[PDB]
């Protein structure tokens, strides 16, 4: 077996400046593509109390952040402020006029509902014709922040399908609104509702500075870097193919797919129904449902695109049925795309290196191992000095079907490069690649949806 | 003047390299296999007939009345489970190594089942999770196990009885991997926990957090050496299948650990503690 | 709790006379409504072997078959043969040019198949043509006996102490729109083969002969006796599962007149509660079921049943009581019961002794009536199983009209509908029993496609 | 006419109940926190945030895992005699655990099946127990080894709410062990010789002795873990107007065969 260690991915920021870190590409070039009097309005929804922390927060964010660990500075960077070194070179700003704010006695409302998920839907019921309002209105945000006080994010969020996600069901009630929704806890500007809630929550502050604006600039639709490509003319996009399963009904399976482009926009399409091998489990699709869904992607991908790819990758966390990949390769053999790649991307596999010492082996290495791919998209990273975890991390096993054009090799780059397109943070080393990612995200939310309802392509809805 | 932008700097990895250790076994099969019909539709059913008879043994496989293994089962009690007259021994590779998803599953089941018995002296099997962990002897007593790290003789406690009362058990999902035209046994260490080293403790979640600060490369590393000389131990009626170490993975860069061990104020953090 | 002791339910046979016992009553009276010079013709399929074998045995039952229990009489009778004496003042004949016969080397093509499922499907699509050729020929037969040769009875017959093809419910399932039922028999003692798993390795022979006969009589469209009682139907609303596709449920009706015919109906896809189980319709699934049922039911009688019992193994969803209720409106039917039958409940009563409780002991527990219809029986003389019986839970809706205990009676009734066997001690009242075996065969005939409705032709 | 002993208990529920909400979702969650506090005990449910016991869950260490602030003791019949599904799944799932913690010195509980069983003392060891059958002091062999397999006597504890009250229904069975507590790899074997002591008789004896187990797990006695807050009664015959005329012993040849034979 044949290892490598692959370089970082390099990221290109305004005037062809590339880095490998976000962070200091953004300082050193700033983003892709700015325009002279760049401003995001930032509308809020809050408290008296909560509205009062994000603007004083925004204020300091503005004047700039000091590191908490200058011993480790290029992962705890300070964050340069919104001045003259601006990292995004764009205002943030919230207007006056667009505010709105939750009562004492909303808050007391929603606390006060003893039973879970009723307690969610009147919260969700209240937020969601706030949003609705403040979207209708004259303010014109174009990104909202919800900053609930702690005592409702406790009674929304549990501490560690029985009951209502609050989350998932808010992104599915304001999934016609075209303004993006950014949640966070009140006290350290993280995002809160996404995960659970530890009991005894109790620096990080410039990172949580660059993770927050970096989060508004996405869902503002502003790109703050692309992929580095090979070739200037092989454009590729990455397609991947998901599934979620409704409670309701019969507890069929939805097929979903994730398209992303080189600059990390992503198109969310919902397909057919799911087939399932046995007992209402291991979905997949037939031929035909499989091929008008990558015919849907490939539609929607030349709609908001100026050039089509010269290569289309397809990535699936399960394997690809017969079925599948006929229908795949009917999609593209009419699509004219020249190149196509079709990767089983598997999640949980056992097999491991281990080097000998305290530290993991180093983001980027790989093992080829006789057409399966072992690869590290975590682990020991050079230039932040550290392997920023703690569990020892556990590889991606690629294995490309034998329709695929591309090496291996060439697929394995494409999978770690995946991961840096990251909606959550501006720490670049994450486990999987944003299609793969952002699979599980849309079907929390797209079970709430109504099937055969439309539901709008705009992945910043849905993060 | 401002904040200051940092240059970016940082130690690269060494160019001399280093090796790693894959959890992986190569499996040594037979060059034959067992096949026949059989009566009863799966194993579960054949069970009872199966146990009428001595020296019963269950490295075998009963699926959509066709039987599989590795012995020959005109010798064992499985004479009364398989339908004699089918009874052929064929190429191994005409079961193991061909395209067919029920042939492929058949063929790890009856893997999965000839490592077990072959381990026995060491290991108990749990159907939940399917787990592999060595067995106590003795109520609420721990036990240690002897074996080779390289040229070194070394030793853990696989068995460990903690009393104010629980017991951890050394385990690893020992899973199957055909990589081109052979198979592999894939090493996955964790733990089991029972309250006395054999009732199965009534609530792992207080317990599970703590097998978290274990998942450390040095301690995971260590625990899949152990393990490959358990297996490789195991196959030396001589036993089924052998199983042989592969090469280090050899990776043209290194992390540079010594440097990071002064340098990196978290260095302590990747070793773990053993609480 | 108050208890009661049912009496063992009465049958009618030929000319008015009435009797506990359907062997009995044949005996004594005949059939419910014989016409001079009745025949059934029977077909027969096997090898060369088998068919002389099921001819002897016919010819034998016709001279009359002695008991070989007379300490137990009542459950090991005598067969008094087709003579004078016969029960089903019948004949049953097997016609020239009405036998097909399997070679030796069709037995051995099959056999030798080593995938199951490979091997279930060769020999359907064998049977099934030879079926068909019966069917389509000169010979009309009325039913047909299928006897297969002991080893190729072992191959397709899974042995015990969704995997998997079952043969006898994709044959029916290949064979369903044939007007020709099959009874399928083991060739040695004459009872019925495939039903359940066959042991490892393989004299009541009187009790063999009245169980044959019997079914051939109800598979040939006679009727051997009826409840006695308005005339009230009995709709059983199951479910079953579909192995390929999204593995979805689809409901099913068996209606059961008091004659002990059934008519089954095939309705919409079920929605499920949790994960994929607990199958249940919507009111209006559940109102168009049961108004199709209906229907079913007038084409065939020219009327309406004036009261309607509606029998369901799992809870009735308020969706569902809903939609009967719609559907009972709209075909005026005046009279109907909602019953929930539990054929697994822990409850259980222990009397002091070694015989079990007797069949139709009967406790009303607040709402909720425990039923035994299995247990020990006065006119056999014994309890006929060896496993302590469990009795039945039964659970009347409120939507109901009877009360419990009426209900109760009507339930250990129903049990005696049987066209299994002629001992009547049977668990599940009739239209509980027919939805495990419609289900069985309906989930190989493709959903969509509409299926018969003679139950006959899924016994 | 004859009588019939029925397979229930009439359980008997505190007046009062405990209610409260969790920050948890459910009572797997809430266990690493329960157990870091000590004070401990698990007869409580926590299910979609909601927390109920019998126990006041200020006076334990299940105050770390409730809304303290919400506690509130409230009619039982609030929780345990609605036609809420949730909250008829929270009563049963209260008792269940009620009877698993009033029993634990005899009983062993297993999720698979929901089966309690005479647990073992020594490794391979046999054990008795000693019960009142009627009047009659007598011994039941609940653990017993074989020499190698242990049987346990055992039953699914089940609950049925009958109009306005709650029942424990006590259905008898045996579990399998290779040392008297690892569950037996390859159990068929066995459980194809329990049929054989499926007889009246036999299962009778058994209704009876986990009848004695429960009553007493539900008796207050002076100078005896916290005292049982579940009482358990037995009910009146049932009366059977007609009975068996089993003095069949002479005429059926069958008359044997309806006793167990244990092997
Ligand atoms: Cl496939
Ligand atoms: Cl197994
Ligand atoms: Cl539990």
């Amino acid at each position: 077996f044949k290892a490598h260690v692959f370089d970082e991915p390099m990221l290109e920021f305004g005037d062809g400046g590339q880095h490998c870190d976000p962070r200091q590409g953004l300082r050193e070039h700033g983003p892709l593509q700015p325009r002279s009097g760049d401003v995001i309005r930032v509308g809020v929804i809050g408290t008296d109390d909560t509205v009062a922390g994000f603007t004083e927060f925004l204020a300091e964010t503005g004047r700039g952040i000091e590191s908490g660990n200058k011993q480790l500075i290029n992962l705890n960077p300070d964050f340069p402020g919104l001045g003259n070194q601006n990292p995004f070179r764009c205002k943030f700003e919230v207007p006056d006029g667009a505010t709105v704010t939750i009562s004492r006695r909303q808050v007391n409302d929603i606390t006060g509902i003893g039973r879970h998920d009723e307690a969610v839907r009147h919260a969700v019921e209240l937020i969601s014709s706030q949003l609705s309002a403040l979207v209708e209105g004259s303010a014109k945000p174009d990104v909202i922040v919800l900053a609930l006080p702690i005592p409702l994010i406790e009674k929304l969020v549990n501490a560690k399908g029985d009951m209502l996600n609050f989350r998932d069901l808010l992104k599915a009630k304001t999934l016609h609104l075209p303004v993006p929704t950014q949640i966070v806890w009140p006290d350290t500007w993280d995002d809160a509702a996404k995960i659970p809630r530890k009991i005894k929550r109790d620096q990080v502050k410039a990172t949580r500075a660059w993770n927050l604006l970096n989060a508004l600039f996405y869902k503002a639709g502003k790109v703050p870097w692309r992929l580095l490509p090979d070739q200037a003319e092989y454009r590729t996009s990455f397609l991947g193919i998901g599934f979620y399963r409704d409670l309701d009904g019969q507890q069929l399976w939805t097929s979903t797919a994730q398209m992303f482009d080189e600059r990390g926009r992503g198109l969310i399409l919902r397909g057919a129904r799911a087939q399932t091998e046995t007992r209402g489990r291991h979905p997949y699709l037939t031929a035909k449902d499989a091929e008008d869904l990558v015919v849907q992607s490939i539609a929607a991908y030349k709609a908001h695109h100026r050039h089509v790819p010269a290569r289309l990758v397809v990535l699936k966390t399960s394997r690809f049925r017969s079925e599948e990949a006929e229908g795949i390769d009917a999609a593209l053999g009419k699509s004219g795309i020249e190149m196509s790649d079709l990767v089983w991307v598997q999640e949980s596999s056992p097999i491991a290196i281990f080097r000998d010492g305290n530290y993991p082996v180093l983001r980027g290495t790989f093992v080829d191992l006789d057409g399966k791919g072992l690869l590290y998209t975590r682990g020991s990273v050079p230039f932040y000095g550290t392997f920023p975890g703690l569990r020892v991390p556990r590889p991606l096993l690629l294995v490309p079907h034998e329709n695929s054009d591309s090496t291996i090799l060439t697929l394995a780059k494409d999978v770690l490069a995946l991961t840096k397109v990251n909606w959550n943070t501006t720490q670049f080393d994450q486990k999987l690649p944003a299609p793969i990612k952002a699979a599980r995200e849309v079907g929390r939310i797209l079970k709430h949806v109504e099937f055969g309802t439309a539901v709008s392509s705009d992945f910043r809805r849905y993060t | 003047s401002g904040w200051e932008l940092q240059p970016g700097v940082f130690l690269p990895p060494l160019n001399k390299g280093e090796d790693a250790i894959i959890n992986l076994l190569r499996i040594r099969l037979p060059d034959e296999i067992f096949i026949s019909t059989s009566p009863f539709g799966s194993g579960r059913d054949a069970v009872p007939e199966l146990v009428k008879h001595g020296n019963v043994r269950f490295d075998w496989v009963i699926r959509k009345r066709r039987f599989v293994s590795f012995f020959d089962p005109r010798e064992y009690g499985t004479r009364a489970i398989v339908d004699l007259d089918q009874v052929e021994a064929v190429d191994t590779k005409l079961i193991a190594f061909n395209d067919e998803q029920d042939d492929l599953n058949d063929t790890m089941d009856l893997l999965r089942r000839t490592v077990e018995r072959q381990t026995a002296t060491q290991l108990s099997f749990l159907r939940k999770d399917r787990l592999f962990h060595f067995k106590a002897v003795g109520v609420g007593k721990s036990r240690s196990y002897r074996y080779m790290s390289n040229v070194n003789e070394t030793s853990a406690k696989v068995v460990s009885a903690y009393s104010s009362g629980y017991v951890r058990h050394h385990a690893a999902r020992l899973r199957f991997e055909r990589l081109a035209d052979e198979w592999f046994l894939v090493i996955d260490p964790d733990f089991h926990f029972t309250t006395d080293g054999f009732q199965p403790h009534r609530y792992p979640e207080a317990l599970l957090a703590g097998k978290k600060r274990l998942e450390r490369n040095a301690a995971v590393r260590g625990q899949v050496t152990m393990w490959q000389h358990l297996l490789v131990e195991s196959g030396k009626p001589a036993p089924l299948l052998q199983f042989e170490r592969l090469p280090v993975i050899q990776l043209s860069q290194a992390v540079p650990e010594s440097s990071w061990n002064r340098t990196d104020p978290r260095a302590k953090e990747m070793e773990a503690q053993d609480l």
